[PDB]
């Protein structure tokens, strides 16, 4: 459900092909592409403000050393502590090759 | 000691913007794609001159077929600039020369002007494109705005010329921030008199110069002369106006 | 004429030659002069020596061949491209059959 | 040395060693 | 390319070798065609004076070669499945579809061979004899090619007659196969022929302000614009255009040189093209060191390419002509 | 590099520019671009495992 | 064309996303109108061959 003109309704908490309102969201744009957007925005904007309490709530630890890094070391960082292992791409692979 | 120092990213972007006058607007590198340190060093080893660039003093110091004026093809000359780009193809012997960078892909970052506007914009220069959860789960990151005031700075410092790139650093000596050498590493702006582009030549003759002929620092014994001085009871010491000192030194050297 | 070794020069020079010195210019051994052998080259259209079967005209770059028995001399394409491959030794212009020893 | 033309250094040459085209070519 | 052949010249000059190796000037590849059928038939004759082989030429249909080349049509296949390929797509006889015997120089070439001597096609208990010899002869001939020793591009021959000689031992087949490469050569001087160079592809992105001076170029070059468009959602627009091979040297240098390195291009092979010339027009005048206007562009190549392979001075129509004298 | 990083914990990226693991030559290197095509061997889970 | 051509599965990767994050800082739906612009345009190529 996640991509496509598909949009969310969350009152039903359902995925409907019409949109709920004039002004939504679609899915992926929703479930995928925002929090991309706000990790991003979160690291090179506000790495002194807010970045704690937003790696918090992704449930991300980083030590104090880390946190010393320039930007785009940092970024690197986060992302790999988020996504994780590249299995999407292994998943990609297995089910197409 | 005053050693290392450590900003927050307001600061950054306030000195940053600050100290523009003294900056390059580049975002790239492509801009010195026959004006970088490899190019002026190939170009020092074929004995050639790119047209903006500096020149030295040449490194190197019969009948045949294969040289012979009927069997060529003369479509377009081959310029200089070719030959530093692809040294091993139109050279014959080069020797001591360096490949280039090739290229990189183009930065396509767009400026913001005002700041009233949201961080994420479609800028008119960017041409116009054309089961059941549970009631817990969220869009990861809900809370958080999409963007706040910080953040169209933030993304500025990405793409800005050192040391605006970074949070933290080792403070440096005076000296050793000269502030002008990127004006003169670029190209000479058009119209500009003789003396002037003579000039822009010079200064990039000694920058290729002193690049060529580094080798890395020689692990030495270090001696410090004023520790030595202090250690002695004839040297005392004290805290005194820059002018007055000054004014010492020239009264003693008298 | 020719030379079983391979060097080409003209009759009216040699044959005195031969007469006042046993021997061949190109190299110190001596040289019968029955040994020398005929060599002739076709011309074209406009007079310049060709290859009779291919029609190339001959050059200082070009790859020049006899065949000792019949004496006729071809561009090394066609000898090579003919009678090596196909395997069939008769001279291209005769039918005369020539042995592999004998091409120079 | 640009484009095969031009003395390698000027240096003991007498002169500035500036090169400009020929303009009177057809 | 010419970073390709940079990597080339870097590996041969430091690692495979020591040496110091002189390089010559980049030059290209050029194929021979025909615009015109034949003015006369063209014959020869074998020294054995009694075989004898007619053929024309004339020049194919514009999406065939092509055909030929991608293998959409194919040798292996079964007369009758070959006939139907031509019929269907070219408008092409049945009797000309009947006539195919292969292709030149190799099995996958861009030329043909046949067949077109009816009423002596039922010679074909002896003519069948001197197939594979004579399209030897054809393979040959078009790999060779008269007007510049390079291979001939896009181009039919037609036998339009046969004399054989019924005596297997007395024709032999060495000598059918110069014979056919001389027959090949006169019916392809005989129509008037041209070189081809071959046309490169070339993408270019840029922003906006520097497209005038891509059109500046190519326009230095002989090259010109297809299509000139913006990428949906960047602010750089992409140039498409071809340019022949021979002016693309340094041609990536001079684009970003001129753009301040903002424009970037690569090239591509594309197709074949004709070079605006008569390459035979004796009254071409060439200085060693200028270059050439556009109308003797052809002549100009064709002769300095024999000259650095090394082939005679001079070609003629009448050059593999039988003797009458 | 990404896969390489992750499957051998300790080769890691400069921090400033990257390793290209996978462009072995100093032609590569230096000339930024790749030359020539390179085989890599990795075992790699899925989201499995 | 060639992979096509050589018989041969295809899968595709979008790579480099932070560009249109950190560059073109494109609004997230136009990021997805975009995104779905270049898979649109993989298929064409390949129904075309």
């Amino acid at each position: 459900r996640l991509w496509g003109d598909i949009y969310f309704n969350p009152k039903t908490r359902k995925f409907t092909k019409k949109a709920p309102t004039s002004s939504s969201q679609r899915s992926f744009v929703e479930f995928i592409l925002e929090p991309l957007y706000k990790i991003l925005a979160q690291v090179v904007g506000d790495v002194d403000t807010s970045l704690p309490r937003t790696l918090d709530e992704l449930g991300i630890h980083l030590t104090k050393e880390e946190l010393k890094l320039n930007i785009r070391p940092l970024l690197r960082l986060v992302c790999k502590k988020f996504f994780g292992e590249f299995t999407g791409f292994v998943d990609m692979c297995v089910q197409h090759i | 000691t005053y050693q290392r120092w450590q900003f927050t990213l307001p600061m950054m972007s306030t000195l940053y913007r600050l100290a523009n006058q003294l900056l390059t607007d580049l975002v790239d590198d492509n801009y010195f794609y026959l004006f970088d340190l490899k190019a002026f060093f190939t170009s020092k080893a074929l004995n050639m001159a790119i047209p903006g660039g500096p020149k030295f003093e040449p490194l190197v110091r019969d009948w045949n077929e294969f040289n012979d004026i009927n069997k060529i093809i003369i479509r377009q000359p081959i310029r200089t600039e070719y030959k530093i780009a692809f040294p091993y193809l139109y050279n014959n012997l080069p020797h001591h020369v360096h490949l280039t960078w090739y290229h990189t892909p183009n930065v396509v970052f767009i400026k913001t002007e005002d700041p009233d506007l949201p961080a994420f914009y479609f800028d008119p220069l960017i041409n116009p494109i054309s089961f059941e959860l549970p009631e817990f789960v969220e869009p990861f990151l809900k809370d958080t705005p999409l963007y706040t005031d910080n953040t169209a700075n933030g993304i500025a410092l990405l793409w800005a010329p050192r040391p605006f790139n970074l949070r933290s650093g080792r403070t440096r000596r005076a000296l050793d921030i000269p502030l002008v050498k990127n004006w003169y590493r670029e190209h000479c702006p058009a119209g500009q008199p003789v003396k002037v582009r003579v000039s822009y030549q010079k200064l990039l003759k000694y920058y290729v110069l002193n690049a060529l002929k580094h080798r890395p620092p020689k692990a030495q014994k270090k001696r410090y002369l004023f520790r030595s001085f202090k250690a002695t009871k004839f040297f005392q010491s004290t805290k005194l106006d820059w002018v007055e000192v000054g004014l010492q030194v020239c009264r003693q050297g008298y | 004429v020719c030379t079983p070794d391979g060097i080409v020069f003209d009759l009216l020079n040699i044959v005195p030659w031969l007469k006042k010195y046993g021997t061949n210019p190109s190299n110190g051994e001596k040289l019968d002069g029955r040994s020398l052998i005929k060599l002739n080259f076709s011309k074209n259209s406009e007079g310049k020596y060709h290859c009779p079967v291919l029609f190339t005209v001959f050059t200082n770059n070009t790859h020049i061949v006899a065949v000792r028995t019949t004496g006729n001399v071809y561009a090394y394409e066609a000898v090579e491209q003919l009678n090596i491959k196909a395997k069939n030794f008769r001279d291209l212009l005769t039918d005369e059959p020539f042995s592999r020893q004998d091409i120079i | 040395m640009y484009n095969g033309i031009g003395l390698p250094t000027p240096r003991g040459s007498g002169t500035n060693g500036y090169v400009q085209r020929n303009l009177s070519l057809v | 390319g010419e970073l390709y052949l940079d990597c080339v010249m870097h590996d041969l000059r430091k690692m495979y070798s020591e040496i110091d190796i002189k390089v010559a000037d980049p030059v290209v590849t050029f194929c021979e065609t025909v615009v015109e059928t034949s003015s006369l038939k063209c014959f020869a004759e074998t020294p054995n004076k009694k075989n004898k082989i007619t053929m024309i030429a004339e020049p194919l249909e514009k999406g065939l070669a092509e055909d030929i080349e991608n293998e959409v049509v194919q040798i292996t296949w079964n007369r009758k499945k070959l006939g139907e390929f031509f019929q269907t797509k070219y408008d092409w006889d049945l009797l000309a579809a009947r006539s195919i015997w292969a292709f030149g120089p190799d099995a996958t070439g861009p030329n043909i061979l046949v067949d077109d001597t009816l009423p002596s096609e039922v010679d074909k208990a002896l003519l069948g004899s001197v197939k594979d010899s004579i399209v030897q002869g054809f393979q040959w001939g078009t790999r060779e090619g008269p007007l510049c020793d390079e291979l001939i591009r896009n181009v039919k021959f037609k036998i339009l007659d046969a004399v054989v000689a019924q005596e297997p031992l007395h024709r032999g087949g060495g000598q059918i196969i110069p014979t056919a490469r001389r027959v090949v050569y006169s019916a392809f001087l005989m129509a008037t022929p041209r070189l081809m160079e071959p046309y490169y592809f070339v993408e270019v992105q840029a922003p906006a302000d520097c497209v005038s001076a891509v059109y500046t170029v190519l326009a230095r070059r002989r090259g010109h614009v297809t299509q000139d468009a913006p990428i949906p959602g960047s602010p750089l627009y992409t140039i498409k255009a071809f340019i022949p091979a021979i002016d693309s040297f340094g041609f990536e240098t001079d684009l970003r040189t001129h753009t301040q390195g903002q424009a970037f291009s690569l090239s591509v092979f594309h197709h074949w093209q004709i070079v605006p010339g008569d390459p035979l027009d004796k009254s071409i005048v060439i200085r060693p060191l200028e270059p050439q206007p556009a109308p003797h562009l052809a002549r100009e190549f064709m002769i300095k390419t024999r000259r650095r392979k090394g082939l005679s001075e001079d070609v003629s129509i009448s050059k593999f002509f039988d003797d009458p004298m | 590099d990404c896969l390489i990083e992750q499957t051998h914990p300790e080769i890691r990226k400069r921090y400033d520019q990257d390793l290209c693991y996978t462009d072995i030559l100093f032609t590569e290197q230096e000339r930024g671009v790749g030359i020539k095509s390179t085989p890599v061997t990795v075992v790699l889970p899925d989201t499995k495992g | 064309k060639h992979a096509v051509q050589e018989r041969l599965a295809v899968t595709v990767c979008i790579n480099k996303i932070d560009r249109l994050i950190l560059e073109l800082k494109l609004p997230p739906t136009d990021a997805y109108y975009k995104l779905r612009h270049i898979v649109d345009e993989v298929n064409g190529l390949i129904s075309m061959y």
